């Protein structure tokens, strides 16, 4: 997938079962897949970051279809969530899919010291987020089963970086010709 | 100590300021 | 100001007010991104915050202090030789200004379409002993706007400079710097381009038809000495007064060559710092 | 407008459609006042880290589903936080706001009617003076009925719908607090509701005031693939939760 | 006068002798403060219903006992209310009394050294770089050392008292808040003690900010029938307790 | 200010007063010690003092000539290669940012909990010839904060320094030095710490878990040379406009290893200062 | 001669004061 | 930073001005 475009969609589903999860990433601004995000790429460019972020999801599904989806964002502590309940415990937006089409999930910022470290750190561990499902993907009559839904990230007013440093997600092993 | 541009053209002069 | 600017507390950013609960109509967590706007959410809308009072800046996030640092954008060198000294082409170096010539701060800039300043150039010469005596190095850098004589060869008549710029450094005195206006008969400095130099189906088409800035022939004055050498003079370069226009997705393919995006590596796939998970469900 | 968002901890609900919203008998939740009290300790009051939406265990919306009900005091015996001073005080006191969640497509047909109800005495399913066992009206997160199967052994209540349970024509029911949810036009029901009990703050482990029903009138009617599975989501928040008696702890059963 | 009452919760603890009160650094502990904070949810705080009068798990004062300490965000991991808030909230943070007491008789002749100390790294027993183990600096009511055996495969601390475990000389341990347990005057010992740690609120699973520590000085010396056993009890307060950054659960260890 | 700040009487200590005889009640000397709190008992409280006016200033007890004074922290050492060259992990030093590195600094601090401060590095290379001659033998240090591309070996890419720190020093033009901002996430320097990298059962514990600042990678610009050489860069360090908070009972044991407590020496009994007596009665 | 910081920064300066 | 001609003569000092 990741060498093309799809590397971008992420299809939501069937689900025979219920309650069942989507995916997970973890907040921690420095780590593939969010690194090459145009935040990422830059952050990489500091040694140190901090404050609030915001992640946006888009349904580029159908209009007669319908969803409802419970993203969760899990503060640094423990273990990403195994399960829904577990992770429904913290920090969480339902999104209810509609005539709207893109919901935004606050990431609160939530760690002992002011600022947290650009580079991996089992301390300044950010934490994780994740999305389930709350209902389902209903579509009546002839419309697909899967459709996807497109995220992002950019910042909040909360938001500042410092230290600046060369970056990271960059390996010149080159030299560069004429 | 500042704005002591101790040299005539512009060009020549600290990091600009920030405002 | 001072207090501001030397404390560092110029650009700052806003506190986190308290909240409360909403048990109301009006849904900021809804927008429709397909309108290219961007969101407007904070944290005080999703959740019930506290009351933090802020204090940080965001100083050292500006064009000034993420461009204002200097960086090797080329190495000049020199093996001497004492056989023949002068002849075509030779103990003196010559230079195609620019960058594109080199990653990390190519990088850096690239980051947007248009910039513009004013550069804090520095000459770190290093003198590699190849004999059991340096003697008296002196040297002569100098540059060759266009159209102008560019030394055929070390002793030229363009070493006079009777209307050039040359600096000499001489080993111990320090490292040579100086400074410069902006160059450009354009209004800015264009960091790309969707040009070409014609209609010439074999015209040039990029970020060069506009930069004919230059180049630089190099000299060590000093003659013939005895025991040899091979100086090293590293061209660092820095961005003071600068401002810039219309940002741009970062690179993450390694160039190759400047003055051109091309990224195609001989053979290789082309890579990309994105790594592969096993599962979207586990991070 | 039908739009409405929610918020009460670190937690908020959103729903792009809706049916207004209730109060229970017109009132809002709020904390004891010093005249209707008696206790006489400082009560503690967890804002925030309790009174917050605890979404509970989801369930399945079939052609043969006959309805399920979930006791309140008792749906958070877990529910970390409040469910656990529930569990270290005797005198327990709060409100609630239901968001019942349960969308499908506009090309689905169904209808749900919801309904809470102050002290809801059930019925045994056996003929006698013998009354439901606790432990059986203390299901928890997971609720009770479905149209399920169970040992007639146990002091069981009745399984039964259209007499509420309690044995009361259900449609009368329409008199305790309600909505429902015509996927034809909602999306949720929203329930708030204040405090109701003859007393200032009962026992939360033995008495549960406010009791809550989900009833299938009309059913379920798609003509799609059956791998299209309907659920039904509660999600709870105490509310001006507030506790006292403080002590060892009690044990879960 | 020497008594003095103190009261913290539903809890009060009283003392017909003492050797005045200490406070940590002379500050009283309070709650945080929207300037030195950080965070950006609304911190939950369980008053009265937290912040209490938990004492823990006694001891016998030996003539051959050699010391014993607890560490504090770590002594209440167990403690109702509080050490639950503490394993379901990544941040935490609060401020402690501690009522150490101790009687036996005019006739008996004791002293105990009773301190508190901010950041309390250990070193281990054995040479190397081998830090002590989590496990082992995380006992809990109970404490630690006694005069006691032990494996030496674990990354073990020093037991080693002289040397404040820290490799100081016990005895300019003077300069953390202290006090002592004169049996010929004293009766117990009070520390009070604000939140002293370069962030607004640490982990309290990771980070144990207070360390307390109790040293008998002079030896026990009774003339009595050693069926006259002379314990020591611990009483602790969080107080101004806060907390946030809620979510799951931890879990217990 | 001046005069009291130049001819350094700032924090001056009080004067011994007179005092006359007390045959009474209120018993100064007497107090309970066991209060935690220390007594308060003077001169003129136990003796019939005289009258000195006294003139010491406290200022140089002041945390910040106390602390305010550059030492050695490290000793950069390269034994030159010119056989290879480049090759991997040579020619160029990288150190992990610290102290706890070494003692009689180390030292001073631990003698408070928490500390906070700007700092005053100096770079003190010294060039010991091994050859006939030692040329030019130009250097760069710089700076590696995490999470940073450290170099591999001698040239990387990250020599380029495009947006990092790097300090040139040549032979003759003086030592370099610089300073400074106080770099931590958290309010304050953690000069200890009584926590974990996490509940495994394998974590870190120390001071240490905080303090991931850096590195340095060094290089010796100049290229290959004839006659070889051994550079040492000795790193001092001072600290400047300093806080602390909470102190502590000083060091007695030889420590060994860093961001650790341990002192348990190999083999040898635990050593200390203390001296013994034959007698208490004699001293 | 005194308080000429002749550097930007603040981190840049003498030894503080003393108050 | 100017007119500070630190040497006595006029021959001394810096490129003439423009009017
Ligand atoms: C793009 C782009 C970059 C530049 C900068 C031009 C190169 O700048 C230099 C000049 Cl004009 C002269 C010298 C120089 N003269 C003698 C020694 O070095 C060095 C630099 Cl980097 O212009 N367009
Ligand atoms: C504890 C503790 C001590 C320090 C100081 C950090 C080390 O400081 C230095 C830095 Cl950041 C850079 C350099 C340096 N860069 C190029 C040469 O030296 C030297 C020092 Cl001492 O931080 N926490």
């Amino acid at each position: 997938n990741v060498g093309n475009v799809s590397m971008y969609t992420v299809q939501l589903g069937n689900q025979t079962g219920m309650a069942q999860k989507v995916f997970s990433i973890k907040v921690d601004i420095t780590s593939t897949p969010l690194a090459t995000t145009l935040i990422g790429e830059i952050a990489s460019y500091y040694t140190h970051w901090t404050g609030s972020l915001r992640f946006s999801f888009m349904f580029c599904g159908t209009a007669n279809t319908t969803l409802k989806l419970l993203l969760a964002y899990t503060p640094p502590g423990i273990d990403e969530p195994t399960t829904r309940k577990d992770a429904m415990l913290g920090t969480h937006v339902v999104w209810d899919v509609g005539l709207q089409s893109t919901i935004s999930l606050v990431v609160p910022w939530v760690s002992a010291s002011h600022f947290r470290l650009t580079a991996d750190n089992k301390y300044s561990m950010a934490g994780y987020i994740t999305c389930w499902y709350q209902t389902n993907l209903v579509v009546p009559p002839s419309t697909p089963q899967t459709a996807d839904m497109l995220c992002f990230v950019s910042a909040c007013k909360d938001f500042c970086l410092r230290m600046a440093r060369d970056t990271d997600l960059h390996i010149q092993s080159g030299p560069i010709e004429q | 100590y500042f704005n002591i541009n101790y040299f005539k053209d512009a060009a020549s002069s600290g990091a600009s300021r920030l405002d | 100001n001072y207090i501001d600017e030397v404390l560092n507390e110029v650009l700052v950013v806003p506190n986190i007010k308290e909240s409360h609960h909403t048990t109301s109509n009006s849904a900021p967590l809804l927008d429709a991104a397909e309108t290219g706007h961007t969101s407007n959410v904070q944290p005080e809308d999703a959740i019930e915050t506290r009351y933090v009072i802020t204090s940080q800046t965001r100083d050292e996030m500006s064009i000034e202090s993420f461009l204002g640092r200097s960086g090797c954008v080329h190495i000049s060198r020199i093996k001497v030789d004492y056989t023949d000294y002068n002849g075509q082409d030779i103990n003196f170096t010559k230079w195609k200004i620019t960058l594109q010539e080199m990653a990390q701060i190519r990088r850096k800039f690239e980051l947007f379409t248009y910039v513009r300043f004013d550069s804090e150039i520095t000459l770190v010469p290093c003198i590699a002993g190849r004999g059991d005596d340096i003697g008296h190095i002196v040297m002569q850098y100098m540059y060759v706007p266009p159209g102008a004589p560019i030394p055929s060869k070390r002793n030229d008549f363009s070493w006079q400079s009777g209307t050039n710029m040359s600096i000499f450094w001489q080993h111990g005195q320090p490292f040579p710097r100086f400074s410069i206006p902006f160059l450009s008969i354009a209004s800015a400095y264009y960091m790309f381009y969707d040009g070409y130099d014609g209609d010439n189906t074999s015209s040039k088409y990029g970020s060069v038809v506009t930069n004919d800035m230059g180049t630089i022939c190099s000299r060590i004055v000093t003659e013939k000495q005895k025991l040899s050498v091979v100086i090293t003079t590293h061209i660092y370069h820095k961005a003071k007064h600068t401002k810039a226009w219309c940002p741009r997705p970062p690179r993450a393919v390694p160039y190759t060559h400047s003055h051109v995006t091309n990224y195609m590596p001989e053979t290789g796939d082309v890579t990309t710092a994105i790594v592969r998970r096993n599962t979207i469900t586990t991070a | 407008d039908r739009i409405m968002q929610i918020t009460r901890g670190d937690s908020t609900i959103s729903s792009d459609d809706v049916a207004n919203a209730v109060v229970g008998y017109g009132v809002w939740p709020h904390y004891l006042t010093p005249q209707d009290a008696t206790a006489i300790n400082k009560p503690t009051q967890p804002d925030t880290s309790s009174n917050r939406f605890y979404t509970l265990e989801s369930k399945h919306w079939n052609g043969s589903s006959k309805g399920w009900w979930w006791k309140l005091p008792d749906a958070l015996k877990d529910m970390g936080i409040f469910g656990e001073n529930m569990y270290y005080h005797f005198l327990g006191r709060s409100g609630y706001t239901v968001h019942v969640q349960c969308n499908a497509s506009k090309f689905h047909q169904g209808t749900l009617l919801v309904a809470m109800i102050p002290e809801h005495q059930l019925a045994s399913a056996k003929h006698g003076s013998v009354t439901a066992g606790y432990k059986l009206t203390h299901p928890g997160e997971a609720g009770r009925d479905v149209s399920q199967e169970r040992d007639a052994s146990l002091r069981q209540p009745s399984d039964d719908s259209w007499l509420n349970f309690d044995g009361t024509l259900l449609g009368n029911l329409l008199i305790f607090p309600h909505q429902f949810i015509n996927l034809r036009s909602n999306n949720s029901a929203t329930l708030i509701v204040p405090y109701v009990n003859a007393v200032p703050m009962d026992s939360m482990l033995r008495h549960n005031n406010w009791c809550l029903v989900i009833i299938p009138i009309s059913p379920l009617r798609s003509e799609t693939t059956s791998s299209n599975i309907v659920p039904i989501t509660v999600s709870i928040s105490p509310m001006c939760a507030e506790f006292s008696g403080a002590r060892a702890k009690n044990i879960k059963q």
